[PDB]
């Protein structure tokens, strides 16, 4: 009764019509890497890690926003997943610096964790790394633009549930600042909110900002106050 | 006849296509609407 | 050495200039490098003995 | 190219800038083309009016388009940001505009750069040393079959050389416009040589057709 | 007081057991013999978004700026 | 290549070489690191509190 | 059957090529516009279909697809969503020249078209996208729809029909990717210029998510022959599996490079000496050859010395096939200049949704401009080959893949000349 067949890995798992290839991927245990979808959001197709080969096709198809046709057959761990995922994957590692220590995601990046598990032991390129003047957007929220990747999380998420529009993709080629354009306080409610979203440590928490790591932390289970949700 | 036809466009000052579009706006079928007007009401 | 930067941590002249090196040291001497479950024995001729370790 | 405002009085509204009932009637055949309910479309030909109303935009001219479209101005500015008819920064009254990428070049617009440099004496993107003369170079316009060519403002000039380098410059000296055509021969995108092409005055209507 | 470490009376705060299911957690846990809270495991919300229904006509799910 | 005194080195006529990342006290086996980083009055991020133990540290 | 020949007149598409006869409405009505053409109109778009894909029709454009299987997608059942025909007028790719020409001279060709396909389909508007590079000859097109709209024969009562389509005119902001199949309607929508992602489909959601099509102004300006002409005439013009005549043009180097109206299969040396001056300094004199315009790599002289003008020919000599810049280019200078300019180009012109165009681009650019001052190493030129195999393949638009093939090309060609001008580098640095 409406259910779609798909194979992952030859492993077959039904599946309810409409939805992207990635949540049945999820479904059935397969984390494939991403960086631009997000559950709580809506689809962007700039994160390009989420290839993935499917057979009988001469090319790799998006996983990211592919509704489910009928009878897939998925190579998730195939020889040219792999490659592809290599080649994107030495494509981020350009243009965003050797600020790893410094950063403030240090412990808790993405390109950290999934370079490490999916992407090239030796890099290539010396030149290039291409510098951008860090901007300003308010007191709560430190903003250094130099280590974005550009991925278009931000702005989906101003844009829905801000609904501000203050966040905007200016230029081309590789220069293309996310930023405002006309130095205006970006100051209201859910500010706080964009940086635990900022999947790299472009933006950060301007009173945290360079205290502490996450690995010598620990975290505990504990009840908001001060407002009716909790 | 290799006669140069156009430069008839030799007259263009920098309002002729808005003006053009403009004064050529009547006998329009009216664009049909759909529910909103925008996004928001 | 390998030459396989995922176990080892590179060298560092490609550590203080390219990227790929400086997160794989960074987060090698962090994180640790991950290690395949299972169960394994070994030993080897150790002056004393047959040093083994499981 | 500093996508950073960086307000800079000269800029930073309040900068003087309105429009025309008369203008407004061309905003009304605007959103009049498009369909209602999807009135964002016309924030790329308003901003194409407000630069032939005045010639670079400033910011009080995409905030006022905010203004009357009744959308934040942040999507206006992106639009700004992206496309290359719209010379944020102040600019003068002409403006050269060298297309040369790759037939350009093999028909040697370094001659044509160098000519324009060194009677215009200014470098590349450089503004002159007055106004209405600001020069840059550019991508293909789509006279590939032409010569290295130069686009001023909503205007062409094709197929030129050295000779029409001067020309060209001296009679934009001269105030008035030359003419646009293809100069130095083939006074159209034309065979000038064997002309092997089509000979005849053309057939009329009723000739063959089929399943009247 | 002498460096300004965090010490404490506390053998047993360094503890995590990794377990599998519940059962066998809330045995071993009355087995050494203590009492315990149990919490949920809140799954995510099974949602089914598309790039297409992003751009729809008329529907406000509109994203105004991709 | 003997391994000595642990000393904190520092710029060529410069700043403090240490930048409070952490690193000393993640592969420290003894723990004998302690770390705590303020940033500084001038916007550049800094430290507290450097200690080691050097009945703890193995050296 | 021939040995697939050459062109003679009558073949041709239409008269006033180059600054020739005629433009006015009675121009056009003397020349065969708006005849016999309510009798199509009152007739079924399933004969104009069927008559599309007897016909052999190409896409033009650089797509390769066939035009009547897009238009068979486009044949949704009936909604409250009216569907639309966009006529992609823009002229990008360096070299292409095409339908400046056909503005210049013909726009009530480009109104039959779009008469001609807004009826195939059940269609309502129609949306010309002109290059914002392209304002006169823009307000020309202006004057002529001018001249269409006083004639009292488009819109409502198209030549005594209760079926009304009207065209809308948008101009070009100035970019480049808005040639582009999707980055065109959200440049439309108001948006900046951002392609989208393939499942929906223009022939699902298109302009503001009603389903439309993109067409090729050729294919436009070629489709009233299709229905006011013989069945399948446009068919036996090349072979069966591809078919048309097709505007070969010499931009680049020759003597006196200009445009020609060809059948499709040509020899290329006849189509270059014969057409446009001549090779300057002698036929040997060449360095290679580009076919398909900025967005194909480059053919040497032994491959297309037996070679001739087919698009699957040169599938099979590993290349496409595109217009109006077949093009030879000269032994005095360097393709390696050229192809850096080239790169220049699609660095400065590009959009950076994808991650792999915008870093790969970056990569070759500086690559290029190193393989200029000579200054590299050959496993940098071989790892140069692995990033162009690694983009190919990995973006949303096609341009990052036109910046893939030249530099494959290239590598593949005229690898020791760049050997030796890094060797005499390494003289000098030594
Ligand atoms: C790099 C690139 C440049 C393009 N430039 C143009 C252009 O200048 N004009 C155009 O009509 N289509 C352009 N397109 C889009 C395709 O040619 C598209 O197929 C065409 O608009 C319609 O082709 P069809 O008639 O086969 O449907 C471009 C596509 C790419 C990838
Ligand atoms: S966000 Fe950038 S600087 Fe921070 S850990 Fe990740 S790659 Fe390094
Ligand atoms: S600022 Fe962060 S969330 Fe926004 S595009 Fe850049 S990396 Fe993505
Ligand atoms: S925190 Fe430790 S590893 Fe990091 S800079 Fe300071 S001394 Fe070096
Ligand atoms: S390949 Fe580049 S220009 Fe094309 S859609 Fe992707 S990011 Fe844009
Ligand atoms: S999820 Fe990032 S593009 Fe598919
Ligand atoms: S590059 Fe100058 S005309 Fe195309």
């Amino acid at each position: 009764s409406n259910l779609i067949e798909v194979f992952v890995d030859g492993q077959s798992v039904m599946v309810e019509p409409g939805t992207t290839v990635l949540q049945a991927c999820e479904k059935v245990g397969m984390q494939i890497p991403r960086f631009c979808y997000h559950e709580r959001l809506s689809v962007a197709g700039n994160c390009r890690m989420c290839l993935v080969e499917i057979e009988k096709a001469p090319k790799v198809v998006a996983a990211c926003a592919m509704p489910v046709m009928k009878g897939w057959n998925i190579l998730t761990n195939s020889e040219k997943t792999k490659k592809a995922r290599e080649g994107v994957m030495e494509f981020l590692l350009a243009n965003h610096p050797l600020d790893c220590p410094i950063c403030d995601q240090g412990g808790e990046c993405d390109l950290q964790d999934q370079s490490m598990m999916f992407g090239s032991d030796r890099s290539r390129f010396l030149e290039g790394k291409r510098a951008v003047e860090d901007k300003n957007i308010g007191p709560l929220v430190k903003t250094i633009m130099t280590r974005c990747i550009q991925c278009t999380r931000c702005i989906r998420f101003a844009s829905e549930i801000a609904g501000v529009d203050d966040l905007g993709t200016t230029g081309r080629g590789n220069d293309m600042q996310v930023g405002t354009y006309i130095e205006k306080m970006f100051m209201s409610e859910l500010s706080g909110n964009i940086i635990d979203i900022c999947p790299v440590g472009a933006l950060t928490s301007k009173p945290y900002a360079f205290t502490a790591r996450p690995w010598e932390t620990r975290k505990t289970e504990s009840i908001d106050v001060m407002d009716a949700v909790g | 006849n290799t006669t140069y036809k156009n430069l008839q466009h030799h007259d263009y000052s920098t309002y002729t296509f808005l003006d053009l579009n403009l004064d050529l706006s009547k006998f329009r079928m009216p664009q049909p609407s759909s529910g909103r007007e925008s996004p928001r009401h | 050495k390998v030459d396989d930067a995922k176990v080892s941590p590179p060298k560092r002249a490609e550590m203080k200039t390219s990227m790929e090196s400086l997160i794989h040291h960074f987060k090698l001497y962090t994180e640790g490098y991950q290690v395949p479950p299972g169960a394994t024995y070994t030993a080897i001729e150790a002056p004393k003995g047959e040093f083994g370790v499981y | 190219a500093l996508f950073v405002h960086r307000d800079t009085p000269k800029n930073n509204p309040e900068t003087p800038f309105d429009f025309t009932p008369e203008n407004y009637k061309r905003i009304e055949a605007i959103v009049k083309n498009y369909p209602e309910g999807h009135k964002a479309a016309a924030v790329l030909p308003v901003l194409d009016l407000a630069q032939r109303q005045n010639g670079w935009l400033p910011i009080s001219a995409m905030n006022k388009v905010a203004e009357i479209l009744q959308v934040p101005p942040m999507r206006v500015y992106e639009v700004a940001t992206f496309y290359t008819m719209y010379n944020r920064k102040p600019v003068g009254k002409y403006h050269i505009q060298v297309c040369t990428t790759t037939p350009c070049m093999l028909r040697n617009s370094d001659s044509i750069l160098e000519a324009i440099q060194k009677k215009l004496g200014i470098k590349v993107g450089e503004t002159t040393p007055d106004k209405l003369f600001t020069l840059i170079e550019v991508e293909c316009l789509g006279a590939c079959v032409n010569a290295p060519m130069v686009q001023i403002n909503d205007n062409y000039y094709e197929d030129l050389t050295p000779k029409d380098i001067e020309e060209i410059i001296d009679e934009l000296k001269a105030g008035k416009i030359p003419k646009p055509g293809p100069r130095s021969g083939r006074f159209s995108c034309e065979p000038a040589g064997g002309l092997t092409s089509l000979t005849e005055p053309p057939k009329g209507p009723g000739f063959g057709v089929q399943a009247g | 007081p002498l460096m300004g470490w965090a010490s404490t009376a506390d053998p047993l705060s360094n503890l995590v057991l990794t377990f599998s299911t519940k059962e066998d957690a809330i045995a071993f846990a009355e087995k050494n013999g203590w009492s315990y809270d149990v919490e949920e495991r809140k799954v995510p919300k099974p949602k089914s978004k598309s790039y297409g229904a992003n751009f729809s006509w008329n529907k406000r799910t509109r994203v105004s700026t991709k | 290549r003997f391994r000595g005194e642990h000393a904190l080195r520092r710029y060529p006529s410069g700043e403090e070489r240490c930048i409070a990342c952490k690193l000393c006290e993640a592969v420290c086996p003894a723990q004998a690191i302690t770390i705590e980083a303020e940033p500084r009055a001038d916007g550049s991020r800094r430290t507290t509190r450097y200690d080691i133990d050097m009945t703890k540290c193995i050296y | 059957k021939t040995s697939f020949g050459s062109l003679k007149d009558e073949d041709r598409i239409f008269t006033n090529l180059y600054g020739r006869h005629d433009w006015r409405l009675k121009g056009a009505q003397s020349r065969g516009d708006w005849y016999k053409t309510k009798e199509i109109l009152l007739k079924g778009p399933d004969w104009i279909l069927g008559e599309v894909k007897t016909s052999g029709l190409r896409g033009r454009g650089g797509a390769g697809f066939p035009t009547g299987l897009k238009w068979s997608f486009m044949n949704k059942p009936s909604d409250g969503r009216p569907k639309y025909l966009v006529v992609n007028a823009d002229e990008g790719e360096p070299g292409t020249c095409k339908d400046r020409e056909i503005i210049r001279h013909d726009p009530h060709k480009l109104v039959e078209g779009c008469l001609v396909g807004g009826r195939a389909m059940g269609a309502r508007a129609a949306y010309i996208y002109i290059r914002g590079e392209f304002y006169n000859e823009a307000s020309n097109l202006q004057v002529a729809i001018r001249e269409a709209y006083e004639a009292g024969l488009i819109g409502k009562n198209a030549c005594g029909s209760g079926y009304d389509f009207d065209v809308f005119v948008v101009r070009g902001a100035g970019a480049y990717i808005c040639g582009e199949e999707t980055a065109l309607i959200e440049s439309i929508e108001g948006k900046q210029g951002k392609p989208r992602l393939k499942p929906p489909f223009p022939a699902d959601v298109g302009v503001f998510g009603c389903p439309t099509t993109v067409a090729n102004v050729e294919t436009v300006a070629v489709s009233p022959t299709i229905c006011r002409r013989g069945g399948a005439w446009f068919a036996s013009f090349g072979r069966e599996r591809n078919s048309g005549t097709k505007l070969f043009n010499i931009s680049g180097h020759v003597n006196n490079p200009c445009t020609v109206e060809e059948e499709m299969s040509v020899p290329l040396k006849e189509l270059i000496e014969k057409h446009a001056g001549g090779v300057t300094g002698g036929w040997d004199n060449l360095l290679a050859v580009i076919p398909g315009g900025s967005s194909t790599p480059l053919i040497p002289k032994s491959v297309c010395e037996t070679v001739l003008m087919d698009f699957d020919a040169l599938i099979q000599a590993q290349t496409g096939l595109g217009t109006a810049a077949v093009i030879v280019m000269d032994r005095s200078t360097d393709i390696v200049k050229a192809i850096a300019r080239l790169i220049e180009f699609y660095k400065h012109e590009s959009c950076g949704q994808c991650t792999p165009c915008r870093e790969g681009v970056d990569w070759m650019n500086k690559v290029m401009a190193r393989f200029v001052r000579g200054d590299a190493r050959p496993a940098e030129i071989d790892s140069l080959w692995e990033i162009s195999k690694q983009i190919e393949g990995h973006t949303i638009c096609a341009l990052g893949d036109g910046a893939a093939w030249p530099v494959q090309g290239l590598i593949r060609h005229f690898r020791p000349e760049l050997e030796e001008r890094m060797q005499r580098f390494a003289q000098q640095h030594q």
